[PDB]
């Protein structure tokens, strides 16, 4: 809304940050490297392949890794005697590395606010149960 | 006549429109399909996660074209409903006119047509379904594992999965069923259909439904205290 | 001008002369090229055949709609076959219920109302195929030129191609030669031969590029090919 | 001959309902102001003519007309799609019931084929919807005396007083206040004029207000009585001559 | 739109012109014609051990004597396919003689020259332009042994030696040597699988490859797995030796 | 200032060549003729690519063949990817 | 924007493309002037005057429905013979149905829902004309019609039209006050066609000729249109007063 | 503005800009003109020469609607050749419906309502071309110009095309010659005459005469083309005046 | 993506849904909410209404509220005028399986076609969907009693108690919550009255507010009777369950 630019703009900056690598030859100094959510609708122009051989691509972490995260949170955190570390990871389905510590946090502010020392298991599931399905619950339509 | 069909053609040579019917599969729920050497088994996913859903009276994917020859599916209901129906009024007027029974083969190449003909023709949305048809060939005990892309294109497949998660399905699917060498029991490929919807259904019941295809017209839905008798088996597997 | 005014058939220019009419000449201009003439005995056409490598056939500009008559297409392959069709049932729907022969100038009126019917409504693709059609009658020989606008004009002879200009050139210091040249075909043959060359730039002069076809008061239209058009070649 | 996607009934509003009802509910807010009342022993419906040129004629233009005299009918909206409106209504009451049971139609059959003649305009694509907001006030003989209101959305409800034009806002709360469900008919015409009145006061006379109500059957509307057992025209359009005696003694 | 109806101020179309991009995106197809009959192979492209090569085909047959190769889409050729089935035996119905296949091409061509749905004079039945591009083979009393290529767009060419699919640019260059007119029935059959698998990256067996040929004598004769790896073990003692 | 004709063309073409060196036996009339719609500035680009033949083939004059390699280049439509043609 | 362009309703609930419709009608700038009589109806309308390269007597804004029965139409004149044909399709179909002299009232009904199905189509632009139709009706006498383009009809004392036409309307509305009649005095129709003429160069304030101005004549079981000579014959009583 | 992309929509000015620009493209064709007599009507148009190899009087612009009127029009050729197609077969159903040839004044009526329905369906594309026509009917001579709008007007001359008001400057001369108005063969020498003088401004490129009149007092009422000597007389008089 | 195309109905999104079809159950959660409720004994339905005006009489009129056969009663959750045409067409292609078969029609026949109505407008042509939120109450020998709910999609699942229209997630928690294995219908019209009460912003929750309408073969005396209660017996139902 502010700053917008118009059409014009689109060419002068995608193309401003091909001209730096392709209006200069730096051969062990200068090493660009360029990310976001989507490339594919980027110019492949900027892409300016020869200079970026390398394709990463981006996967959420699967159960066995999601201990590590968890473990880290926890670890300052007081847990009940009925409370699992295995259990949180199973149920934790397509999510991402933030929310992992967001359960530890919505879990830890039900505590807080009824001021108890370890976190009760009830906390637990109803932060695992909630986090996941909030914004969009349905398709809306049809089974997909 | 409304419109052409699709413009622009896209640039890669495959539409968009048409890719976003092909890329349906990878969310909804997952149906694998697998064949042995006397039967075919046809697997599918049913959610009932939601609570106070009726399971009895909802029909799953599996539905009968023929009364040897089942269809599964994974997508919109709706879509595909059209597809059992203008396939069972095919299935009667094959033994209609040819009086002969319904050609597994033939039944595929009319599916895939329906697909085709509104995908070609203008003003009419391609479907966003894809179906797994499988049946017994006349006289024959060897099943015929076919499917019917949205794209107007079929293909036959011993083991193959539709749903999401089906990259890492049909890896599990290369690493144990073998072409060369499929299980012959049954109870085999009743148990190993379960673990490939073991890694989306994510541990339970309902959610999975079996349904066994035999030949001489022989076709029975496992009910759901016989599945968990399999989950059972596989539950102690999975510590050996 | 992409889109915007003039993008569709219906709509027009500021200036009043929509533009898809001339974009429509420029299909021609990618084409082959075709030169023709004519005489008050016979009517020569000489068509060019390209193809793409040495083991592709080359296409044949040629159609023959009528026994005696005859066209070229120097345009696109799909917009020739309707109106090819088209021509042909009209030759024998005059035979069935006037019992004579379609009439090279009557053929042209009939032919200007089919390339309208895209741009009077909407959808379809224009007719911008140049066709050059000749034939024999009680009247003489005729040759009478197709524009991708649909106007039809009668001349001794015409061009239609790539750089159509070198040949049309030539027509202008043969003009007094083809006239009054009677009943001798084979300078007539000559002089469609020297016409496409001006305008070629000299890619292959072999027997298989040039398609002379003639049609007169003797010899009907005949197709030649081959060792028929290797005499003066 | 199809152009193209010209069917398109794609515009949708961001709320979800259709675009199409609230821009045709803004236009007959503004309009002229048209009221109606359900009472025990009658029906009352009344509304403001249109001025424009000082040198029109009043007779020309008639807001209330008549498909069977069991039935009124008055509009707010729009001035010309009531003429086609009613050419249809009449032709589909005619053919699926006047050809068929040869009787007059009854109200709640009536107004459900008004409703989709309003709906054929949003589902066929093209055509936009009917702006036409009809109060349809008739009386049977099973459920007695009905008032109902036809929305320019396609929808149909009874009510016992309403009011649709400018002083629609207003006039709903004066009908709850001044009316009443023990009012009957001679009670409900008095209220009709005041509430009408409000709206514009410029002229408050009979020649810019029409009034027309739905009492007993009369023998002598009808031109002929041959039969005591057939029921006279249960609709009787009041004169402005008169409206004018009403008004000296209100 | 730049549709049909939108026509480029350049002289040239948007949609059929992209429709090429389909065809070289499509499987690899390559035949040969010579005296002896043309032999014709593909590449089917299994994606995966599981798939049936036998249940799909790449190859079609249209009649006894004239067969197709098909590489692209499936779909948008298949509706050629009942119409080449159907306008090859109604050339027997009003006949029954043995039909050109130049003249057979051309009624394919017939319904797949025309595209669109609003039109004055004449039914559409087709819809969309196809980017589907296929090789047609036969023989006749005429002119012998001839190859085409089924172009939705133009007009058909015979070709002699055609290559199209991703291996289309790779294998045009190889067709403008190697071929002569001399070239024998088994040197036919050992060029085509010489040049196919020098454009595919995977291994050459009888389930990524499926060959036909079309005689006299024989007709439309489609090679099964065994023959086909026959012939493969032959193309493994001529590249020993060279 | 519409494009020069035939005769228009020849005169051009023959000034921007008086500074050059030939063997007198190009004849322009056919040049101009086989210039077709050419602005005042592509004429001079004949003149131009005319002497870059004959200096790349070490040839001593600019016969009249390098007159007429200069003007033919693609441009245009040429190199046609597109389908249709036939 | 695009909301112009669309048939449908506007974001102000209001269609442009009705309004839009009057836009042509002021393209010829012709002031029309018709009244209601006791017997007979006067119909008045100014004909421009072209060249010497055009034939004055061909330029007409009335036209002849059916017996009786006339129309006048202010607005583009190639929209209005396409709008002529359809009102006299209308009239003669109506009487192989009915039998009976086709009313002005009717007449105004079936050109408005026409012109109105136009409005609807999204293809058939509405016709960007106006249509006042006149004649003598049997029961109801003379009556006088003004159909909006839109489908709308009403009747009028005295119709006007042009950009002038508040000219006409305002001194003719106070020539209706003084007497209280909507008649005309003088039951002879001869001198009602005079009494039109003097009001309207009072209100236009310029004196036309006979080449300037066109008059209609509807009179009982006759329709007919005054020539050069009869135009020319009025102004000949009215100057002598 | 947006009015002019799409098809019969109407503008703050009142007429569509595709109506307007219309009009314009009948200047960018050739120069047709006409003049009307008491017992018939006169035709000249102009047909421009390509190039040399153009043959002399062949095609011929002019058309006839049936024996009795003639048919002329100027701009796109081919958009004008469809009017007068349609203009034959209705000729033709009057002819057999009533058993009567068509009149004047009414033969526009038809093709009146064929144009105009074509300036208002969205997908038909409105005609940009005009068209005159002319002969003897029972009512005498009449001369109507159909402009693209669809409208048309009785016209004592006729003129269309880039030098149609270099010819109402000559047209406009006949009043003040006579004023029961020039006979049907003195009007062929002047029809001549108009044509070289509107082409002053189009000297880049030839041109050649094609006149056509259809009379009671000669042909009794039969549309014919000028040949002959007639041909030849009319042109020496055209070359002497411009002198 | 990034623009959103919503133009005609072939048009597909990158989400996959059209965005025709975005607004068809928003427009339908504007509108009163419709709960089913299916039990052992029979089947209740309790849906409230839209119009919040005094003035409209809510006695004789039912807008949610309808009547496809003897058998078979639906509740309409959505635009009303949209869905008139596809209430009658459903009352046609009922009485058509009762012409022909001489036997009244179940819930599957009827679903099916009706299923492929919505799917009519979205698959050939440039029309509109009109959404509409079906609730199917029928009566059945085989299954016994059964419940769907159809959504304008042309697809049908099975529920013991549904809820649709506005406070969709938060009325099927209270049903979810109260769920009985017996269900009763005595116990099926409090736990209707009850969600209702919590999801409707008035808390007085009027008689005239809300259709109640009991498809039950327990009722007095040990028999089958269907009936359509008025108003007038509502407002006594909410005092003996204890809303009033």
């Amino acid at each position: 809304d502010s700053n917008s630019g118009g059409e014009r703009e689109i060419q002068r900056t995608m193309l401003e940050l091909l001209n730096q690598l392709d209006g200069f030859d730096d051969r062990g100094d200068v090493k660009v490297i360029m990310a976001t959510n989507k490339i594919e609708t980027l110019d492949p122009a900027l892409i300016r392949p020869g200079r970026i051989d390398r394709k990463i691509l981006f996967e959420n972490p699967d159960l066995s890794t999601k201990k590590k995260i968890l473990g880290i949170h926890t670890s300052k955190m007081n847990l009940s005697e009925d409370v699992n570390l295995e259990t949180l990871v199973t149920t934790k389905d397509d999510l991402s590395g933030a929310d992992i510590q967001a359960m530890c946090t919505e879990a830890g502010l039900l505590a807080l606010r009824e001021r108890r020392m370890q976190v009760t298991a009830e906390d637990f599931k109803q932060a695992k149960e909630r986090v996941m399905k909030n914004k969009v619950e349905e398709n809306l339509e049809g089974l997909y | 006549g409304y419109d052409r069909a699709l413009s622009i053609f896209s640039p890669d040579g495959h539409i968009f429109q048409v890719e976003y019917a092909l890329e349906a599969v990878k969310r909804g729920t997952c149906a694998v399909g697998v064949k042995g050497k006397n039967c075919v088994v046809l697997g599918c996913e049913r959610r009932s996660t939601l609570k106070l859903q009726d399971t009895r009276i909802t029909p799953s994917k599996v539905s009968k074209i023929d009364s040897h020859v089942v269809l599964s599916f994974s997508g919109l209901n709706a879509d595909s409903r059209i597809l059992i129906e203008k396939a069972r009024v095919e299935a009667q007027s094959h033994r209609l006119t040819l009086e002969d029974p319904v050609t597994v083969e033939y039944l595929t190449r009319y599916v895939a047509g329906v697909q085709q003909r509104y995908t070609q023709s203008g003003g009419v949305r391609p479907f966003g379904v894809s179906t797994l048809i499988a049946g017994f060939d006349p006289r024959d005990d060897e099943p015929k594992l076919y499917q019917t892309e949205p794209s107007g294109i079929y293909s036959s497949w011993s083991a193959q999965t539709i749903g999401r998660n089906s990259k890492t399905v049909r890896e599990f699917l290369e690493k144990n069923y073998d072409r060369k060498e499929p299980p012959a029991t049954v109870e085999e490929c009743v148990k190993l259909t379960v673990r490939s919807l073991l890694e989306v259904v994510q541990t339970g019941a309902k959610n999975i439904e079996i349904t066994v295809v035999k030949p001489d017209s022989d076709i029975v839905a496992l009910s759901s205290e016989e599945i968990n008798q399999y989950v059972t088996q596989i539950e102690q597997e999975k510590q050996e | 001008f992409r889109n915007n005014y003039d993008g569709d058939t219906v709509t027009f220019s500021p200036t009043g002369r929509l533009f898809q009419v001339e974009y429509a000449l420029e299909a021609i201009k990618q084409g082959s090229v075709t030169v023709g003439l004519r005489s008050n005995t016979h009517a020569v056409l000489v068509a060019l055949k390209r193809n793409a490598d040495e083991l592709s056939s080359y296409q044949k500009k040629i159609i023959k709609c009528d026994e005696h008559m005859g066209l070229s297409l120097a345009g696109l392959a799909p917009d020739a076959r309707v109106l090819s069709n088209y021509l042909r049932q009209q030759c024998n729907y005059s035979s069935l219920v006037f019992n004579r022969k379609l009439a090279v100038e009557r053929a042209g009126h009939l032919l200007c109302d089919k390339a309208q019917k895209n741009t009077q409504s909407y959808g379809g693709r224009p007719y911008g195929v140049g066709l050059l059609i000749i034939g024999y009658d009680k009247s003489g020989a005729h040759l009478l030129e197709f524009q991708p606008s649909g106007n039809v004009t009668e001349l001794y002879g015409t061009a239609i191609g790539a750089r159509s200009q070198g040949a049309k050139t030539y027509l202008e210091r043969t003009l007094d030669t083809f006239i009054k040249i009677d009943g001798n075909p084979d300078e007539l043959i000559k002089a469609g031969v020297e016409a496409i060359s001006q305008s070629l730039r000299d890619e292959s002069l072999t027997v298989d590029n040039l398609s002379i076809a003639i049609v007169g008061k003797d010899t009907p239209f005949t197709i030649y090919d081959g060792e028929a058009v290797a005499k003066y070649i | 001959m199809t152009d193209r996607y010209s069917f398109s009934l794609t515009t949708f509003s961001p709320s979800g309902k259709l675009g199409q009802i609230d821009y045709a509910l803004t236009a007959v807010k503004q309009g002229v102001t048209s009221l109606g009342i359900k009472a025990t022993n009658g029906v009352v419906i009344a509304t403001e003519k249109k001025s424009s040129s000082p040198l029109a004629m009043s007779e020309t233009l008639s807001k209330v007309s008549l498909l069977t005299p069991d039935i009124g009918a008055v509009y707010s909206g729009m001035g010309p799609d009531y003429r086609v409106l009613v050419d249809k209504s009449r032709k589909v009451a005619h053919t699926s019931y006047k050809r068929i049971y040869g009787e007059y139609p009854p109200t709640k059959l009536l107004v459900s084929e008004v409703a989709k003649i309003m709906q054929e305009a949003t589902q066929s694509g093209g055509v936009r919807p009917f702006g036409v907001s009809l109060l349809i006030a008739g009386h049977d003989e099973f459920n007695g005396f009905s008032l109902y209101q036809v929305d320019p959305s396609g929808s149909y409800f009874p009510w016992k007083a309403t009011a649709i034009g400018k002083g629609s806002v207003a006039a709903k709360t004066f009908l709850e206040k001044r009316w009443n469900d023990e009012l009957e008919l001679e009670d409900a015409i008095h209220i009709a004029l005041l509430t009408l009145k409000e709206s514009v006061e410029g002229e408050f006379n009979g020649d810019t207000i029409e009034l027309a109500i739905i009492g007993d059957e009369n023998p002598d509307l009808l031109g002929y009585t041959g039969i005591p057992t057939d029921k006279g025209p249960r609709f009787r359009k009041l004169t402005s001559q008169e409206i004018n005696d009403r008004l000296e003694a209100l | 739109d730049r549709g049909v109806s939108t026509f480029s101020p350049e002289g040239r179309l948007f949609q059929v012109e992209y429709s090429l991009e389909a065809i070289k995106l499509g499987s690899t197809a390559i035949g040969i014609a010579t005296k002896e009959g043309v032999v014709l192979g593909v590449e089917k492209r299994a994606t995966s051990p599981l798939l049936e090569s036998d249940s799909i085909e790449k190859i079609v047959e249209i009649d006894r004597h004239i067969g197709c190769a098909m590489s692209g889409l499936t779909a948008d050729a298949r509706s050629m396919i009942e119409h080449a089935r159907t306008a090859a035996v109604t050339h027997n119905l009003y006949y029954d003689e043995d039909i050109n296949v130049e003249s057979l091409t051309q009624s394919v061509c017939d319904l797949a020259l025309r595209f669109g749905e609003g039109a004055s004079g004449e039914e559409r039945l087709m819809s969309r332009p196809f980017g589907v591009a296929l090789l047609i083979a036969g023989h006749d009393a005429d002119d012998g042994y001839q190859l085409f290529h089924a172009e939705p767009s133009g007009t058909f060419y015979r070709y002699n030696a055609k290559a199209i699919g991703s291996g289309s640019e790779g294998a045009q260059a190889e067709l403008l040597n190697e071929w002569h007119s001399s070239l024998t029935l088994k040197e036919a059959e050992l060029l085509v699988l010489k040049i196919l698998k020098q454009v595919m990256e995977e291994k050459l067996d009888e389930n990524n490859a499926q060959l036909s040929c079309i005689t006299k004598q024989d007709g439309f004769k489609i090679y099964d797995n065994e023959k086909t790896a026959e012939l493969i073990k032959e193309l493994k003692e001529k590249e020993a030796a060279e | 200032f519409p494009l020069p004709s035939e005769d228009s063309r020849a005169q051009i073409l023959q000034i921007h060549s008086r500074k050059m060196t030939t063997d007198d036996d190009i004849n322009w009339q056919e040049l101009a003729r086989s210039t077709d719609e050419f602005n005042g500035a592509q004429l001079k680009a004949v003149t131009v690519e005319a002497g870059m033949i004959a200096l790349r083939n070490g040839q001593s004059s600019v016969k009249h063949e390098d007159f007429v390699e200069g003007i033919s280049e693609v441009q245009a439509r040429k190199s046609k990817s597109v389908s249709f043609y036939a | 924007g695009y909301d112009r362009h669309i048939t449908i309703f506007s974001p102000e609930g209001r269609l442009y493309q009705v309004e839009y419709a009057f836009k042509a009608t002021n393209q010829t700038n012709i002031n029309s002037l018709a009244v209601r009589g006791k017997d007979c109806t006067v119909v008045i309308s100014q004909k421009k005057v072209p060249d010497k390269l055009l034939d004055p007597t061909t330029v007409s804004y009335i036209f002849c429905i059916s017996r009786t029965i006339g129309m006048v139409v202010n607005g583009p004149i190639p929209d209005a013979r396409n709008a002529a044909l359809r009102a006299k399709a209308e009239a003669a179909e109506f009487r192989y149905k009915y039998g009976y002299d086709m009313p002005c009232d009717v007449l105004a009904k079936r050109m408005a829902n026409l012109s109105q199905i136009y409005t609807q189509r999204a293809y058939m632009r509405p016709l960007g004309v106006i249509l006042t139709f006149v004649s003598v009706d049997e029961e109801l006498g003379p009556s006088i019609y003004k159909t909006d383009p839109a489908g709308y009809y009403v009747g009028y004392k005295a119709t006007a039209t042009g950009p002038k036409q508040q000219e006409i309307t305002t001194n003719l509305e106070n020539h209706f006050k003084k007497s209280k009649i909507d008649h005309i005095n003088e039951e002879s129709w001869e001198k009602v066609v005079e009494f039109a003429i003097t009001h309207m160069i009072d209100a236009l304030g310029t004196e036309f000729s006979k080449n300037d101005l066109e008059v209609g004549v509807a009179t009982k079981d006759k329709f007919f249109t005054l020539s050069a000579e009869n135009i020319e014959e009025r102004l000949v009583a009215i100057a002598e007063q | 503005t947006g009015y002019d992309l799409s098809n019969s929509v109407f503008s703050p000015d009142g007429r569509n800009f595709q109506v307007e620009y219309a009009v314009k493209a009948v200047e960018n064709g050739t120069t047709s003109i006409g003049i009307k007599c008491n017992d018939g009507v006169v035709f000249a148009v102009e047909k421009l020469i390509t190039s040399k190899l153009l043959v002399p009087q062949k095609n011929v612009k002019i058309q006839v609607v049936d024996r009795h009127i003639g048919c002329v029009y100027s701009g796109l050729i081919p958009d004008g050749r469809h009017l007068v197609n349609r203009g034959r077969e209705e000729a033709a159903s009057f002819k057999k419906l009533y058993k009567t040839p068509i009149p004047i004044p009414a033969f526009a009526d038809r093709l009146g309502q064929y144009v105009q329905a074509h300036t208002l369906y969205n997908s038909v594309r409105p005609f940009g071309v005009s068209t005159i026509f002319g002969g003897v009917d029972k009512n005498g001579a009449h001369l109507y110009m159909l402009e693209p709008s669809g409208s048309y007007w009785g016209y004592k001359g006729a003129a269309t095309g880039k030098g149609r008001q270099s010819a109402k400057a000559e047209l406009e001369k006949l009043v003040d010659h006579h004023p029961e108005g020039l006979s049907a063969r003195e009007a062929v020498k002047q029809a001549a005459k108009i044509i070289y003088l509107a082409h002053e401004d189009n000297k880049e490129k030839d041109f050649e005469l094609e006149i056509s009149w259809c009379s009671l007092s000669e042909t009794n009422g039969l549309h014919k083309f000028v040949k002959g000597d007639l041909l030849q007389e009319a042109i020496d008089f055209a070359q002497k005046e411009i002198n | 993506g990034s623009r959103r195309y919503d133009s005609r109905t072939t048009i597909f999104s990158p989400e996959g849904r059209l965005y025709q079809v975005e607004y068809a159950l928003e427009s339908i959660s504007h509108a009163g909410t419709a709960i089913g409720i299916m039990a052992s004994d029979g089947i209740v339905l309790a849906a409230e209404r839209k119009v919040t005006s005094t003035l409209l009489e809510q006695d004789t009129s039912t807008e949610k509220l309808y009547k496809l056969n003897d058998k078979i009663a639906v509740a309409v959750a959505g635009l009303t005028a949209d869905a008139e045409i596809l209430i009658n067409t459903a009352r046609i292609h009922a009485q058509n399986y009762l012409k022909t078969y001489n036997e009244d029609i179940p819930v599957e026949i009827l679903v099916r076609r009706l299923s492929d109505i919505k799917q009519g407008y979205t698959q050939h042509g440039g029309l509109r969907p009109f959404g509409v939120s079906f609730i199917y109450a029928g009566y059945d020998d085989r299954y016994g009693y059964q419940l769907y709910t159809s959504n304008p999609s042309g697809n049908y699942t099975g529920w013991k108690a549904i809820s649709v229209g506005a406070n969709t997630s938060a009325a099927q928690t209270l049903l979810q919550m109260d769920y009985k294995d017996d269900m009763k219908v005595d116990d099926a019209i409090e736990l209707a009255l009850k969600t209702l009460s919590k999801t409707t912003d008035s808390s007085a929750l009027t008689y005239d507010r809300l259709e109640f309408a009991t498809i039950r073969k327990g009722a007095n005396d040990g028999e089958v009777y269907q009936k359509i209660f008025k108003p007038q017996e509502i407002k006594d139902i909410l005092v003996k369950t204890g809303i009033t």
